[PDB]
RNA sequence: UUCAGCGUUCUUCGGAAUGUCGCGCAUUGGCA
RNA sequence: ACGAGAACAUGCGCGACAUUCCGAAGAACGCUGAA
């Protein structure tokens, strides 16, 4: 069985979900600072009890249930930051693109906690696009990464225009290199065969349904801003939050015109509020594209990676 | 476990009890919706539910008969955690004071013991699979 | 009759889940739980596991001959290492690998580092037309995490001895880039074998020169 | 004429799985169940498979004659241990090994941390051709339990006792590198005799350094 | 075994439970092959999921030398009618096999006996369930 | 323009043991 | 002054051998709601 090194380098931010969505009060966020500090709960309560201020904090949450942000609590209470370094597990960067922030997705971590790739999440991703065997295909969990390479990016919504969503998710930055092994059976599965698989994958999922999202309003602001980088070859979405056109094979199997109405049609049954309402195939199938924004204003595709597979 | 007022003891019994108490029909353009404590939904609940087994799995990994000290600490958030929720979301506040779980909580507390902790989690759980079954 | 005892570690590169049945579950909670020792409720490599993947590792490495049906029919060597039921031609297995219990040192370890033995993985399937996902929480041994293992060789013939060691070692080998337990192909399960001594315990049979 | 009785404990190391068949059992059930006395329900180990597994230990130690077809074949020391049966040479056993049974300390050690006696265990084996896994679930003893063991040897010539006892001993040494039961290829039944306690318990004899 | 009556007062019985296998038991021509479906789509898998749990309270009573259900087998027990209440709820096939076995009715009547033999009986109607849906599909 | 996340899946489907022995020998009987 | 008296159904013997709890399975799909 050969095996080929799997590197990842992820064009635009990769969330994979831990399983953990947390609330604004729960963590910290300072906008000036634009950095946000997850804090362990129970030693936060813990010390709110123990300071005397633990009384303080529910009355601040029950005056104010629609915005509970710690931050605002801990400067009302003139609580210092070396104070706070006790309950803060870590601190990350955030890319805001709005404020203050709702919601925060937590990204994957092992028992030892560092970051890592679930090697099912890549396989499961390469089966996407492969279908058309996978006990033959090996994918191991990833090396694991340095938290200087996780960020807080937030989830916009493109189409005819660029809504920030209530949503912010940790990701893998941009740049970053993820590695993987890949173990393959001959008689089964050929790298070239797999790099081929791909990119003709890519192709269709880009002369499908990407051009005409770029065609909207939205996508074109998203595009000036260098929302589509140039070399975007082999792409492989592994984040979550990327949408249907990926993580589904009718755009890569079946004609666009059917593949638009097969996919609304799933959506329609599955999704009756947004779609069930709608009674026509609209220009693009979903609607409405993902993308993540930085403090220099780049936009970035959600989760959009490049493999390069070695030897 | 513990007794509610009117004297009636928190069971897997009475989970259903309460379960099927706040079913209505409500139905809407001639098709039935099952509403269940208000409105609340089934996402509502197994955020809940997700609180609840992180200590569950915590504690159950424990081989100790008395909770620890973190465990406790991890109650007390999870009492923080329902108060954020019941007040963000009326049909949660609804769900949390008929179900008596936020006193629950303090009664596991002050128990201090890992057989408590579990019953109270499979009275959850007997909320979370009664009300998956009213659906 | 010799008996030469192998003592070393076992240590889990990736985390590392071996099935268990029968294990009651909490509704959301881990529904893949690893198999544990019922005394001391901590993860537990079972040795059956490890006889099954490194004999089936060897065997096939070697080469099946075509159309097998049973474990019988391995080659001579895999029978002779690993046991043989043959009717009329039963051989005993040279081999004794035991369970492997989890180490008081990574124990010790973990404790000092607050962190459980055994993590939970999310996992879920995700249709690939109606893009509907069915979440799993599965558990896996915490990466880091050491193991026991004692093996117990059998000296039969004392010229098969030298080869049978290196068929050993070959099967390690396997076993090192292949993995132990399930989900191995999506990661899980990637192991490491350390030797702590290889003494004759019975008998008076020369084990240094192996 | 003198009987001296060897009274201690035998440690499962690890699972020990001794069969015993006679009772149908249920559809996803343990398919094959563990010896266990009728009256306690509590596991035994019983006196015939200690007997027998020390006399094969032995008998392979001391050396099997080329094509050694029966029992009563073995070595004049193994016939006069564990005794004979050929016709005109039937020789008395020293030896008479009792059927070991769950420690009451064991059992209170498992009721408290309310652990069972026995474990299930959930294995499988996987076909050679279609790669299928067919499981089955093996009832074992678990590690932490222990059973009482009772021995009786007489003295029936006072030159042999201590060359008996050396033999006796050698054969305790060799079952704890060994195993006991089924399935000890795998990683079941290994044990240890932790505890010794020998004594004259009718006659005259001297056992104070046995 | 005389578990207990169902609606129409039909007893509850290893010859009942053949029955109710047979009368959930139709043949689909699915993609022109015959295809047998039980209780109105009941998998194996599921049916060996409900039967592991039976299993676990099982092995409990069974192994147990005293007659009267343990406090703990009785918790059990009440676990196991939550549980079929959730597969019920989260499957229609399997809330259409509790409805016409009454397995959830019966595991009430095992906790109003006390009785280990109940228990056993409860055990081998389940039982007969999955051997008779193994044999009729 | 701001304010917020919300809803839905919570494990699934297979495989559930199999094959091998199922007492043998001595006395006794039988033959001589 | 019982078809009787004397007479251990006994000796020897591992419920054992072969058997991976596996195979498949991206934590992510829709984007909207309120003011």
């Amino acid at each position: 069985e050969k095996v080929y090194q799997v590197k990842l380098k992820v064009y635009g931010p990769v969330h994979i979900g831990s399983g953990k969505i947390i609330r604004k009060q729960e963590y910290i966020y300072d906008r000036r600072k634009s950095l946000a500090h997850i804090v362990d709960g129970p030693n936060l309560v813990k010390f709110l009890n123990k300071k005397g201020k633990f009384t303080a904090y529910l009355q601040y949450l029950n005056t104010t249930k629609e915005r509970a942000d710690l931050y605002t609590f801990l400067r009302q209470e003139q609580i210092d930051t070396n104070d706070w370094k006790t309950f803060v597990l870590y601190t990350e960067r955030v890319n805001q693109g709005k404020k203050g922030m709702n919601d925060l997705h937590l990204f994957v971590r092992d028992g030892r906690g560092d970051l890592y790739i679930p090697g099912s999440s890549l396989k499961g991703a390469l089966r996407t696009v492969l279908e058309g065997a996978f006990h033959s295909l090996s994918i191991s969990d990833s090396l694991p990464i340095d938290p200087k390479n996780l960020a807080i990016y937030q989830k916009i919504d493109i189409n005819k225009e660029l809504k920030p969503m209530p949503l912010y998710r940790e990701c893998v930055n941009v740049g970053t290199t993820v590695e993987f092994t890949m173990k393959i059976n001959s008689d089964d599965w050929t790298i070239e065969k797999i790099e081929k698989q791909i990119q003709q994958a890519y192709l269709q999922y880009w002369n499908k349904w990407f051009v005409g999202m770029v065609t909207t309003p939205g996508g074109k602001a998203f595009i000036k801003g260098g929302g589509l980088p140039s070399v975007l070859p082999t792409v492989l979405f592994l984040g979550g939050g990327t949408g249907f056109p990926s993580k589904t094979t009718h755009y890569l199997q079946k004609p666009k015109e059917q593949a638009q109405k097969d996919i609304f049609a799933i959506l329609q049954r599955r999704f009756r509020n947004v779609y069930g309402k709608m009674a026509t195939v609209p220009k693009n199938v979903p609607m409405v594209l993902k993308g993540v924004n930085d403090s220099t204003n780049k936009w970035y595709q959600q989760g959009v990676c490049l493999l390069e597979f070695q030897p | 476990l513990a007794k509610t007022k009117t004297g009636e003891m928190i069971d897997l019994n009475f989970a259903r009890k309460v379960v099927e108490e706040n079913k209505r029909v409500k139905d809407n353009r001639g098709r039935q919706e099952i509403v269940l404590f208000n409105g609340l939904t089934t996402s509502k609940l197994r955020n809940l539910l997700e609180l609840i087994n992180h200590v569950y799995t915590k504690v159950y990994n424990s081989d100790d008969t008395t909770l620890s000290e973190d465990v406790r600490d991890e109650l007390e958030y999870l009492k923080v955690k329902f108060a954020y929720e019941s007040g963000r979301e009326p049909a949660v506040r609804t769900f949390i004071e008929k179900t008596y779980v936020d006193k629950l909580v303090d009664v596991v507390l002050k128990k201090n013991t890992k057989k408590i902790f579990l019953d109270y989690c499979k009275y959850f759980e007997a909320l979370v699979a009664y009300a998956k079954f009213y659906r | 009759y010799s008996k030469i005892r192998i003592v070393g570690k076992i240590d889990v590169l990736t985390g590392l889940h071996i099935g268990g049945g029968g294990e009651t579950s909490m509704i959301g909670a881990i529904a893949s739980p690893v198999v544990r020792d019922p005394y001391s409720r901590l993860p537990i490599i079972p040795g059956s596991s490890i006889k099954g993947k490194m004999r089936s590792l060897l065997a096939k490495h070697i080469g099946l001959i075509p159309g097998q049906k049973m474990h019988n029919q391995d080659a001579p060597e895999i029978l002779r290492l690993f046991g043989s039921s043959q009717k009329g031609a039963i051989q005993s297995s040279r081999l004794q690998i035991s369970d492997a219990f989890f180490s008081k040192a990574s124990q010790e370890e973990f404790d000092k580092k607050d962190l459980a033995y055994t993590e939970t993985k999310f996992e879920n399937t995700i249709s690939r037309l109606t893009a509907v996902a069915n979440p799993r929480q599965i558990e896996r041994v915490t990466r880091g995490a050491s193991f026991d293992f004692h093996i117990i060789y059998n000296v039969e013939n004392i010229n098969e001895v030298m080869a049978d060691f290196e068929n050993i070692k070959t099967a390690i080998h396997l076993l090192e880039n292949d993995y132990l337990g399930g989900g191995g192909t999506r990661g899980n399960g990637r192991i490491r074998f350390v030797i702590d001594s290889i003494d004759t315990v019975v008998g008076d049979f020369d084990s240094s020169n192996l």
